[PDB]
């Protein structure tokens, strides 16, 4: 089971977009079709809107145990 | 007919608080046959009104007296016959608040409806029976004509 | 005590015997019971099992809790010894209540 | 460098340092204060530290 | 002579602005320094670097000051109920009465998802619903309204209109607004405090 909040905190969104933009900057394969945009951050934002990013968050509770959430099952909000 | 309410009124007072604007007046009116009381604002640059006038007003669901309810759009340059032909001053507005006359603890049978004509307010108050059909968010036309 | 007590007995008042202990209050303090004062939230002492369950809930080590001094007027009122735990029920600004725990050191 | 006769570049004074902590960002203040100010590399011997 | 006295008063403003410069900055620098370490853990506690517990739940509620609509409260009920009524006028559904409103509200709140929410908020909502329910009672009483819906001058049913669809929407909107108004774990709770008091 999982106890933490089910929404995506702004910090998680920021670090996910950052690390995915960096991965697409180097020639990684892109998981969504692009219409001709040539800016990594906007491609990563579109991917997240399509919810296809291959990144798994690992939330460390203070004691040392952890919980894993796929970036597709957090409730993304505004 | 699409008429919601019709009556003859007479004007009683104009600016209980004195002049406020250069083109609008806050009429206080009373009804001849029924005992409705009315508060209305008119653009007195185009339809000047004197302290003693008498007039008939009709609040209608639609201007097409034949009963057509095609309210999709309104075209100012129309020419076909319409209920506007029989009046001298026409406005368009929306009923945006209905409330009871709380002043009466018992025999509460008087209501008040507010109609807002895109800034120009109006309130019509009195017995409940004559107010049948007024509904929040309904859009209605107001027509008026002076009488000798 | 009415007004005070002699310094040599001040020193003696810590080492009479391990099996015997004594507690001194001022007449001036006792004149009012702080428990009834408006600015003192209710304190409650609990058994060792309660603290066991609490430390199990938050996954804490005992020395992580907030502290309360031994010489604190309320601590003296309750006569509690070092190493015990105290629950507090702060009266909220509204009907709610907040629970917090403090350790006596 | 500092001046305008000499070349410049402005200061990230300590008030800004708190501002950047405040939002909760972490790479931004690392970048502003280490990558693009005095980035440098050294070596150390783990046995003697 | 008036001009001279006027100048005497005026210069005090200029002097004050000059004096302000240093002391306030020193205070802020000390304060942010003292507080900077704290953070809001994923457990809803707030802990210093050592890992000790400062607050068991940030602020007692867990809410976030930067996300408040009312006066230091997450919500302003009457404003929300008013908004939902205007956005969803339901001319089809029949007007509800005291017993119907209380019955239908209890049934909806019975769902487990609302049970997951905070208790205090649920109580306050119940209180608000009781309040409106007693108010509609007075209104339906004074005018001799009949609960069966058969009163002739149907305009009288506009007085305190409320319908089951609107009730359900309101409760969902309330729950969501409360839920999304929490201090997101990982926020730098200390720096926000030092900055807010210093300013
Ligand atoms: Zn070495």
């Amino acid at each position: 089971k999982r106890i933490t909040t089910p929404y995506m905190t702004k910090y998680e969104r920021a670090r996910v977009l950052g690390t995915r933009a960096l991965q697409i900057a180097m020639c990684a394969p892109v998981m969504v079709e692009l219409e001709g945009e040539t800016d990594p951050l906007l491609i990563a934002m579109k991917e997240l809107k399509a919810r296809k990013i291959p990144i798994i968050i690992r939330r460390y509770l203070p004691d040392g145990s952890y919980e894993d959430w796929g970036v597709d099952e957090l409730i993304i909000t505004d | 007919a699409g008429i919601l309410f019709e009556d003859i009124f007479d004007v009683k007072d104009i600016d209980p608080e004195g002049k406020k604007f250069d083109r609008v007046s806050r009429l206080h009116c009373e009804s001849e046959s029924f005992k409705m009381d009315l508060i209305l604002d008119v653009n007195i640059q185009i339809y000047p009104v004197d302290l003693g006038d008498k007039f008939r007003l009709v609040i209608a669901s639609t201007l097409y007296e034949d009963g057509t309810l095609d309210d999709g759009e309104y075209n100012p340059t129309d020419d076909r016959p319409s209920r506007a032909d029989q009046f001298e001053y026409v406005m368009y507005g929306k009923v945006y608040r209905i409330e009871g006359d709380e002043t009466s603890t018992e025999a509460a049978t008087r209501l008040s409806a507010y109609v807002s004509y895109g800034g120009l307010l109006m309130r019509l108050q009195g017995d409940a029976n004559n107010l049948h059909g007024f509904e929040v968010d309904s859009r209605v036309y107001l027509l008026m004509k002076k009488l000798a | 005590v009415q007004q005070g007590m002699t310094p040599s007995a001040k020193q003696s008042l810590v080492d009479m015997a391990p099996k015997y202990i004594l507690e001194q209050f001022l007449q001036q303090e006792l004149l009012i019971n702080i428990t009834e004062h408006e600015l003192v939230p209710e304190h409650v002492v609990m058994t060792k099992e309660e603290v066991t369950e609490l430390l199990a809930r938050y996954k804490l080590r005992e020395n992580q809790l907030p502290r309360i001094q031994a010489g604190d007027p309320v601590a003296r009122y309750f006569g509690i010894k070092r190493g015990q735990v105290v629950k507090i029920i702060r009266p909220s600004e509204t009907a709610g209540r907040y629970i917090t725990y403090r350790l006596v050191q | 460098t500092e001046g305008r006769s000499r070349d410049g570049g402005l200061r990230l004074g300590e008030m800004e340092r708190d501002c950047l902590i405040g939002y909760g960002a972490s790479m931004l203040l690392l970048e502003r204060l280490m990558i693009s100010s005095d980035a440098f590399e050294v070596d150390v011997c783990g046995q003697c530290g | 002579t008036e001009f001279f006295f006027h100048t005497m008063a005026g210069r005090e403003g200029l002097v004050d602005t000059a004096v302000k410069t240093a002391e306030t900055g020193y205070m802020q620098r000390r304060l942010v320094k003292s507080l900077e370490d704290l953070c809001s853990q994923y457990d809803l506690t707030v802990r210093s670097s050592t890992g000790d517990i400062i607050q068991f739940i940030y602020g007692g509620d867990g809410l976030d000051p930067a996300a408040m609509e009312g006066k230091d409260e997450p919500l302003e009920f009457k404003r929300v109920l008013d908004n939902i009524k205007a956005v969803f006028p339901c001319p089809s559904e029949p007007a509800l009465s005291k017993n119907e409103l209380i019955l239908t509200t209890e049934s909806i709140m019975k769902k487990s998802e609302f049970l997951c929410c905070q208790d205090s908020f649920l109580q306050e909502i119940k209180k608000f619903i009781k309040g409106v329910s007693e108010k509609i009672k007075k209104t339906r009483d004074k005018y001799g309204i009949n609960d069966n819906g058969t009163t002739e001058p149907r305009v009288l049913y506009q007085l305190d209109r409320i319908t089951p669809t609107q009730v359900e929407k309101f409760l969902e909107t309330c729950r969501d607004k409360y839920m999304r108004a929490q201090m997101e774990p990982g926020s730098a709770v200390g720096a926000l405090c030092a900055q807010s008091i210093g300013e």
